[PDB]
This record gives structure tokens, C-alpha cells and sequence, in this order.
């Protein structure tokens, strides 16, 4: 199952 | 051996910061990626669980998942926080109806997804062992 | 309106005896009597609200949650408890999947409903207060 998942990731504070 | 009431401890006394972060992520995407889940491995973190994902686990475990395919699909996201929460090898199903609704709590917090997933990611971390 | 926020304090401080006692009380009736109320006044106590009464409730125009005899029907009891709260007309959902599920809260508190319904209205005396 958890290869079949996706990780939800900030944008991030781009430089 | 303890991740369950770890879990249940961590939603209980985090609900609006989840109910905000359910509602951001509802505006940004529908269930156009799937639902929203907490992996525990290696550290706890939200995913999204594609619809075929969470067939493919149901039909895996012979159907003892089957009534959360129909969870997902009644979910009405106004009012119910629903999250899937992934355990080692079991899953714990997060479904509550917070004060206010989801949608005032996005408001209300006044964050942003980024924040929000940071700081509950932080708050998870240490928290929830597996 | 203060009182929804007291009411979803207490629920999330009584996880464990609300899931007991619904379970409790679905063990003896199903649905067969309508969703448990809390109604607030005088003072909370827990009533039961048959479907088609709910049904009004909720359209008048101070409730209208979308969706709600549905939500009813397809909350599971095994996994998941469900109470609305009443104050002055107006419908607060309660809902959440403890841990343990219902039918272990149960098991855990043994055959006393009485003794729990009691406990859970004297508590509610005391933490949902104008």
C-alpha cells in the first residue's frame, strides 16, 4: 500500500 | 503497540489545525488526488491515497477494508474531516466533524497549506511511534 | 452559539465513555429509535431523535447541514460514533472514530448504560454552561 501513496510536500519557501 | 492512541491522542488534541489543512487541500485539489492519509514510516507525514491504491490494499486484505471504499465516497467535506491513518501493515480510519466546520477552520487558522503541513508534521514527530 | 464550542470540547474530552455508551444503546436498538440527541436544555441529557424529526430540524434554515440524513445512514457504529447535539433549534454534528472502536469502549465499561448515562449527564451539567 505504501509504495502505491504520495507524499503531499510544502511548495517550500523558494529561494 | 502504542501508535494507535498516539494517533487518536495526536488528532484529539490537533482537530483544528487538521480540519484547516483537510479544507486548504480540499479547495486546492476536490478528490482529484485521492484521500488525504498520515503515513507513520519512517516519520510520520500526509500523503494522498489514490482511489486504486486503497482498492488494491481492500482487495489485498480480503475485503476487511471494504466499508472504507464507502466512507470515502459518502465523505461530505463541509463537514467531515476524513483521513486514512497508515499504520505497520493496518490502517485506522480518521473521520470526525469539527467546531467549527472545515472550511471556518481554514479561515479561522489563517494558514496556508505549507504551514499547515509543517507544523503538523512537527507536532507528529516524536509523537507517533511504529 | 458558545455552546457548540463547549459541546465539542466535551466530546473530544469523553471520546472514550460517549463511543461506550452509543455503542451501548445501538446494541439495543439500532436505529430503530433515531439518532442519540444531547439536548441542551434545561440542562444536557441525551434524547433520541427519530430520523423523519431530524429531517425537519435540519431544514429549517438555522440547520440546513447538506447531506445530513445521509451522513446518518452511513456512519458505521462498529467503527464510528454519531450524536447531534441540540441548542435552541439548532444542529450540532457529533461524530468521531475512537480508539478503541465503540464495541471495545463498550466491552471495557462492561453492562452498566445507566451508570454511564448518568455520568455523562452530571459531567455535561457542569461543562456546558451559559
Amino acid at each position: 500500500f505504501r509504495e502505491n501513496v504520495n507524499a503531499i510536500r510544502p511548495f517550500g519557501r523558494r529561494p | 503497540s502504542k501508535w494507535r492512541s498516539q494517533l487518536d491522542r495526536f488528532v484529539k488534541e490537533n482537530q483544528q489545525d487538521l480540519a484547516a489543512l483537510f479544507w486548504g487541500l480540499w479547495l486546492e485539489n476536490g478528490d482529484s488526488q485521492g484521500t488525504i492519509g498520515i503515513d507513520l514510516q519512517p516519520t510520520p507525514h500526509f500523503v494522498y491515497c489514490p482511489k486504486d491504491a486503497v482498492e488494491k490494499l481492500n482487495n489485498n486484505v480480503e475485503n476487511r477494508l471494504q466499508e472504507l471504499l464507502g466512507i470515502i465516497e459518502h465523505n461530505q467535506p463541509e463537514i467531515e474531516v476524513l483521513m486514512i491513518g497508515i499504520g505497520k501493515g493496518e490502517i485506522k480510519l480518521i473521520q470526525f466533524a469539527p467546531e467549527p466546520p472545515p472550511p471556518v477552520c481554514f479561515e479561522q487558522v489563517g494558514k496556508d497549506i505549507d504551514g499547515l503541513l509543517e507544523l503538523l508534521e512537527q507536532r507528529m514527530s516524536g509523537e507517533i511511534v511504529v
